[PDB]
């Protein structure tokens, strides 16, 4: 029934997919060793075999055997089969190139072996949600060589992405912006919808909201696996208003090269303080810059969709109430080819904090998913990083030398033009 | 003035006429055509019936065009992704076979060269002296 | 002319028809196990036309309950009436149809459809004088709107010579769920256009209008508008169900409606207006007829004229005075009232009250002004049309440009041939 | 013996046979179950006699719904009727002319005709036919019609005789009863020799002003129409003296076959609830009113060619003859140039006999006049403005030619009877 | 990417080496006899790294020890450390390179190279997922220079997919042992610009005057230049050793490091300075980033500009302070690094401090500025050249007179490089 199939790629995607994994489990009530004391909509993301045990619905892949050994030795060890955590022995060197061709060809056929066995325990394969980093060598250059493999293995069938957006406070390689292109341009017809999280925009929720002076990646993949788990209550759980992974795209992509929401979460709230928030108050808070995953100014564009998950002791004359007055805010503005975009889904389940975490335990949340031509800023950023470098070859060769050819940069960066075109395009009156 | 005329008694009743005034001025169907008709006007209510069943077929056949076609775009779509990709890792493979045989060359040709030097030294010495 | 066969389809036909089956189940005296516990022969005397008796004097609705998805009709089964329907008729898929009319009407409503087909054939085949069929959906959204329709088209071809009957919610911006809400809600109004002999435009415009307005609710939910379906259907049903001359059935009530075929979209009206959270005479009841605030879709029947009326009262009333109110209001108002169809105002009295009532009228009025709300639809229409906005998700379905420009093509001449009516003078 | 065959069609036809057998049953002495106790034999025209001493009505009652007629083969004349003689079919016309006259009515024809037929094999002087049907509804226009031309097939010299109900907005249930009444007035006019036509609004008016009736109900209406029918045909019934066969109803009323719709009008009208007895002058004058017509027109608008006057009860051919010569006296009577001013009197003894606990008086005198008057134009005028009024947007006509009519048809019938409102004209030139 | 297999070559390239093996040993508590008796987790957690687990839990570093003469080798053996070393692994001549490039490169050296590469294919061959090889060597000599550069082809021939790593000994008149160092070193210089992927630019010159004019030391030895050696190595290997998320390996470091193949020649720099017989605070350490004081090359990094930076803080201190600082320096700092290549400079701390120290930084900087020290040497070179003085000492070893305009053009190349970038602007 309507299964999920999750991807974890390279470091970046194995780490949050070990959050996300360890809240779907507290969520479910389902314990390490895959065992649970009725919803039953978690089969979307978790199988079961004989002997009663839940199995997540996910592969974890990783060109160098590090970080996924901490899944084979740590807590959720027994949670999933060896099969499904799948990693080489030299990773991609924050190359793009080594991640799509010299490396990442060595073991693309096995990790298309393991999703097919999942996807033949599937009766109602909805797609797949990729989880990867943007500037990784594997995260840019083995998601995008699985996301061709998977058009060609099961053509159109939905692939939904959590990329993470690079950010020079955590930033691991020089050429992130040269991956993050390089993948984007690959990856632009393969996938159906992409939800970028920004490392910044993270780090400094981590700073103001939580009073952390340091965040660290446990830190940040705790806040994204709130974020994450937001996005598939609505899958997981069945509450007042559910929305799947069609509803998801139907509602948020106006063309389908415009598939870029942006995230907004509220409220994120210290375990300390000991100080509870209304719906209209979380409702706003979603229109603030400072609850953005993403950094960029929504006054500077426009608004094409706008889809909000609420959590918790939620109640939908509430949600409207709110929902009419951010209607009669003349600083949110919409697109004039627009007539209505606000699509609700509400889940009686109310945000679960992983024990000894850095969240507050809160009543009711939001994640609010929204199309804004706003989005590009964060796209124009990279691109003039991009081109600083790119004027004088810098870093070229390392990519060259792994067989590519200097047309698919000029290539990639040409679409990454037009893609800055399509927004200013679209956000334009008729 | 009033000329009462008797017209019949009976058991329960009696009849007269009676006159004011004497006037101004003295003094096919068919089984088969109905048959023809009814016939003519079930023909035609069965002609309607038979021209909208007509229209409602065109729709189905019109509604297994769209799935077909739906189909086919996607067969096209896994056609066109697999030989991009197909075409994409082998000039790939290509050139980095290239870059490669390239830097072996030239490690190569150092050799050759290193040979011609011992063999220049091995001439400057012992036929010397 | 004896029995109907009730379909709902997706959310919102399931939600207004759940509410349906519950508002004449406690006007009939039955209860939610199927059993008659009521004190008046009116209420049995025409049962059968929605109800079928099963094992030991318990009565079953002839309705099937459709979705793409199980949620829908999981809540329909543990809401109040929820175990009073047949549990074989629910007849559901797994994938959803994504807010997507294509989805609905060509992918994944096709490979449910014949499921649905089958129940509903059952209920036909039972059925000693089949009238036709009614069904409640939703035009806005992908399942009642996509589905309902090719459904709809199915039945037309199994039973062409059976009457069929739609109550359709027409989307607003005021309650809006899904973007592509105008694009369903165009492909649906060309296929009822050439498909349907009866439509009730239901319009979350007007609903929304009458709670936030007229009924002083701040933010008015969907049972606060349910609550005004569930009174409306309960009076355009009234003919069907209780003894009476006028329009006992449906095809009588097509002849007396319906003068042109593509004109067949009817404006109902009701009154009292009330809320869930709880006076009225004759004169007053027949002045909401030419009231716009007590229209059930956002169009003011003084914009346009009226083809034709069936008027509805209900409870303990004079027929005589309301026979001189009816009289008074026509004579008072004939620039509202086409002058070249003599006598298109039909009245009828029924004794029993819709539920929570005690005095009620309701209107159906085939009017010019409806070409309003098609006018409302096919502005939202244009304006994402002329952008191609969201067209990738219902041609990756198979479908192709030319069947957005044909919808928005018929249901713009639909439009004229309303005003072509409406300015049409007795002498040409 | 002169039988008379009487066909009850429709609801109106139905309902009003209802009415007019109940009270032959009363005039007669004839109880419910069909004994009679036992004046003279002539009550044989009407009742066939059965082996148990059984009285019963020489009557077919046809619907193509079975609903009305389910009534009388349950109610307290159940046993009045053999099951053989009430037919129906199992789904109505629909209002709709063309649907009871090609789609519907054409399967159950032949059994209707076949019933006739074993009811005519029992008339050793079968007179012909009374027909009892509406102009308005969809098996009373289309069956009667189909019907009429049958019976002219298979009975070519036996007279045909109608009972017809006017359309009147009051009580009308279909808003095209103006197409049904002149589609079925077309095709009738050529098989019909006389027709006694009853407006709704003229009996309705009566009900209310004459009984106190406040909304009159088809009860009030048909027990009224009962009396007229039974002063009509009471000289068949009893051995009376004027109109004693059906030929000389044409012979007496209609000097011109197209030219057969008499004005009926009748005296007194008294409300149930002390009153003294009327005399004959009182109740001959009444005749001479516009208010106790059954078809709303002014005869001073038009001219007589033949009168009748049928008196009931305690009425002497003095006092009779003395009240003809004081209308003279005070009013014109305007008659064509080649008829003669004057009138034909019968006096049936047998006095006016009433339902018991329904809304009229017993009375000791009435009359029934039947006019062959040209001021019944006047009525075929309103019907065939209304006609107009919608033919000419073609409004409705689609529900027609959907059951195989053309649009022709609509043309022909309006032809023949805008023929026939020129026939009035020309007949009363001088 | 685990393990590193190690080369040393000739007097400097085993003097530096044994040190490096002594100071790690240290840092990850293992003893003389390759026994760990350390404390902490973060010791062992990357050790196979350098070493190799022989019989019992002894730690064996996985070093090739080559000279033409033995004498370095037999003092190695004989140092603090010299019983550690896998007694096969040392493979040495008897005749010697006289201090001659062509000797190393072609003669002597190309008679002992098969041996050399016996062993380091025994060691890379044993390897779970070899990262490649790093070399310490001078560029004055004959067989750290001339015989280090032959077996770096050598090895790229056989491993062309590893990286190339080297720490090189750059020659200056201050410490002097030959005439002929311009030579040996522009002919080294010819092949590490072609054949390594990393190349740490080690300067007698500035070694020199550490010791001279900060430590004061009148005559500094061998001794007290390798001590600034020793604390350098640990510095820059610190990554490669210890468990964190920045340029944990050979090519992960290449690829933040080196944005044109040929410009991949590294000014190390250290603070705090201090002599074998000697805590500064975090701005302290991050101001020594542009300080010509503390180079380990004699270049100023204020006469040119940073292509990109690896700053390496070790010891306890907070590590919001150290990315404090590090913004501070370079806003402060902003026309001394490229602009066009965002984000060049990336930071790292580790818990454990080099030996000897309680807070050190490292900065591993690919500077325009190196220029400096390969004009010096061009200088050097020319002077001789233009003469031919000492040439038939090399062509007297079969080498053609091409061979040095060759290699004297390709070091011009690299500084005008060098200058083209430096004076590139975002435009
Ligand atoms: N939010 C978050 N970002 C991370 C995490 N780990 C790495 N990143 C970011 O991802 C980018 C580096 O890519 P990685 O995912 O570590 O690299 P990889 O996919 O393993 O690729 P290679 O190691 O080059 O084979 C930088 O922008 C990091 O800040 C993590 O756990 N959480
Ligand atoms: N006087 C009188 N008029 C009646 C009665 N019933 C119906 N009518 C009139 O007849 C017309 C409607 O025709 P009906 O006789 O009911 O219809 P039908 O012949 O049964 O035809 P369908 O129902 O269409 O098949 C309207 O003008 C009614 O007012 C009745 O009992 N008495
Ligand atoms: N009146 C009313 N409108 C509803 C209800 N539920 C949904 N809607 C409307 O229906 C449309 C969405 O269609 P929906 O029936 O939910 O989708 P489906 O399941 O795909 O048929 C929007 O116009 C909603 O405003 C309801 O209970 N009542
Ligand atoms: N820093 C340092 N430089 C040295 C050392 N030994 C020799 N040198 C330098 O290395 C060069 C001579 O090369 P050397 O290694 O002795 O000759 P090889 O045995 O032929 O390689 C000159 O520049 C010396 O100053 C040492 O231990 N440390
Ligand atoms: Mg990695
Ligand atoms: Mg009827």
């Amino acid at each position: 029934m309507r299964e999920c199939i999750s991807i974890h790629v390279g470091q970046a995607g194995v780490q949050i997919g070990n959050a996300c994994w360890e809240l779907y489990c507290l969520e479910h009530g389902i314990q390490p060793d895959g065992q649970m004391p009725g919803d039953d909509s978690f089969n979307t993301f978790f199988s079961e075999t004989g002997a009663g045990k839940h199995v997540p619905r996910a592969v974890f892949v990783d060109l160098e055997p590090t970080v996924v050994d901490e899944v084979r030795t740590g807590t959720y060890r027994q949670l999933f089969h060896p099969e499904q955590l799948i990693t080489g022995k030299e990773d991609a060197a924050n190359n793009y190139a080594r991640g799509h061709y010299t490396i990442g060809k060595e073991i693309v056929d096995l990790v298309l072996d393991r999703i097919r066995k999942l996807a033949d325990q599937c009766t109602g394969l909805q797609g797949f949600l990729i989880f990867h980093s943007f500037g990784g060598g594997t995260g840019s250059g083995f998601t995008s060589l699985l996301m061709e493999r998977l058009s060609v293995d099961y053509g159109k069938k939905s692939k939904l992405e959590f990329a993470i957006y690079p950010a020079p406070q955590v930033s691991t390689a020089v050429v992130e912006p040269y991956n993050s292109i390089l993948t984007t341009h690959t990856t632009l017809e393969h996938s159906d919808c992409a939800f970028m999280v920004d490392n910044e925009a993270i780090y400094d929720i981590c700073r103001r909201n939580l009073d952390i002076e340091r965040p660290t990646y446990t830190n940040l993949n705790r806040l994204i696996g709130q974020i994450v788990s937001s996005i598939t209550a609505s899958l997981r759980f069945d509450g007042a208003l559910n929305v799947d992974l069609t509803e998801f795209q139907t509602n948020l992509v106006p063309y389908p090269r415009i598939h870029f929401p942006l995230v907004t979460y509220a409220p994120v709230i210290s375990a300390e303080k000991a100080y509870q928030l209304s719906v209209a108050e979380i409702t706003n808070a979603c229109f603030e810059p400072a609850n953005q995953m993403v950094k960029c100014d929504p006054r500077h564009g426009k608004y094409m969709a706008c889809c909000m998950l609420y959590r918790g002791d939620v109640v939908p004359k509430d949600v409207n109430a709110a929902i009419a007055t951010i209607k009669t805010k003349r600083t949110i503005q919409f697109v004039d080819w627009c007539p209505t975009g606000f699509k609700v889904g509400i889940n009686y389940q109310p945000p679960t904090v992983v024990p000894g975490g850095d969240l507050a335990k809160v009543q009711r949340a939001v994640c609010m998913l929204s199309n804004t031509t706003a989005i590009a800023e964060a796209w124009a950023r990279l691109d003039h990083k991009f081109d600083l470098m790119y004027a004088k070859r810098a870093f070229v060769h390392w990519y060259v030398g792994e067989g590519m050819e200097e047309g698919e940069f000029s290539e990639a960066r040409e679409d990454l033009a037009a893609l800055e075109k399509d927004y200013e395009e679209v956000g334009m009156d008729s | 003035d009033m000329e009462v005329i008797e017209l019949n008694k009976a058991t329960s009743g009696q009849s007269w006429e009676v006159i004011l005034k004497p006037p101004s001025f003295d003094g096919d169907p068919s089984l088969e055509e109905i048959q023809k008709k009814l016939e003519a006007a079930e023909e035609r209510r069965k002609y309607q019936e038979a021209e909208l069943l007509k229209h409602l077929a065109e729709k189905r056949e019109h509604e297994r065009e769209v799935i077909q076609k739906a189909i086919e775009e996607n067969n096209n779509f896994i056609k066109m992704a697999k030989e991009k990709l197909a075409q994409k890792m082998e000039s790939n493979k290509e050139n980095r076979e290239a870059h490669l045989a390239a830097m072996l060359e030239r490690l190569q040709e150092k050799d050759k060269h290193a040979e011609e030097v011992r063999k220049n030294k091995e001439l400057k010495e012992e036929a010397s002296r | 002319m004896r029995e109907i066969v009730h379909i709902q389809a997706g959310q919102c036909g399931n939600q207004i028809g759940a509410k349906f089956w519950e508002i004449i189940s406690d006007e009939h005296g039955i209860d939610a196990t199927g059993a008659y516990h009521g004190d008046s022969d009116l209420q049995l005397e025409r049962i059968n036309v929605y109800y079928n008796e099963a094992s030991g004097g318990k009565y079953v609705p002839r309705a099937v309950l459709v979705d793409l998805e199980p949620g829908t009709m999981d809540s329909v089964r543990s809401g109040p009436f929820g175990q009073i329907f047949r549990p074989d008729n629910f007849v559901f898929g797994q994938s959803g149809a994504g807010n997507n009319w294509a989805k609905g009407h060509y992918t994944e409503g096709a490979e449910l459809v014949d499921s649905v087909l089958d129940v509903v054939r059952k209920e036909a085949e039972s059925c000693d004088c089949l009238q036709g069929f009614q069904l409640t959906h939703s035009l806005g959204g992908g399942t009642g709107s996509g589905m309902g329709t090719l459904l709809i088209s199915k039945i037309r071809e199994e039973y062409p010579d059976r009457i069929m009957n739609t109550y359709s919610v027409v989307p607003s911006p005021k309650v809006s769920d899904t973007v592509v809400e105008p694009y369903n809600a165009t492909l649906s109004v060309h296929q009822l256009v050439e498909n349907t002999d009866e439509t009730y435009c239901i319009d979350n415009e007007a609903l929304y209008d009458i709670c936030f307005r007229t009924l002083k609710l701040t933010t008015p939910t969907f049972g606060d508008l349910n609550h005004l379906v569930s009174l409306t259907m309960s009076g355009v049903t009234t003919c069907l169900r209780f003894p009476g001359q006028l329009n006992a059935d449906l095809r009588k009530l097509a002849v007396n409606m319906v003068p042109f075929p593509r004109l067949h979209f009817f404006m109902p009206g009701f009154a009292p207006l009330t809320s869930r959270g709880s006076a009225l005479t004759v004169p007053e009841l027949t002045q909401q007829m030419f009231d716009a605030k007590n229209m059930m879709a956002a169009c003011d029947p003084r914009h346009g004229r009226y083809l034709t009326v069936a008027a509805i009262f209900r409870g303990r009333m004079s027929m005589k005075e309301v026979d001189e109110q009816m009289l008074n209001i026509q004579n008072k108002n004939s620039s509202y009232f086409v002058e070249w169809i003599p006598n298109n105002v039909k009245t009828a009295v029924c004794d029993i009250p819709p539920r929570g009532l005690k005095m009620s009228a309701t209107f159906i009025g085939n009017s010019t002004a409806i070409q309003e709300l098609f006018k409302r639809i096919s502005e939202q229409f244009t304006a994402m049309f002329r952008r191609k906005a969201f067209l990738h998700w219902y041609t990756g379905e198979g479908m192709d440009e030319m069947e957005f420009t044909e919808a928005e093509s018929n249901m713009n001449d639909l439009v004229s041939e309303y005003q072509q009516y409406q300015e049409a003078t007795a002498d040409e």
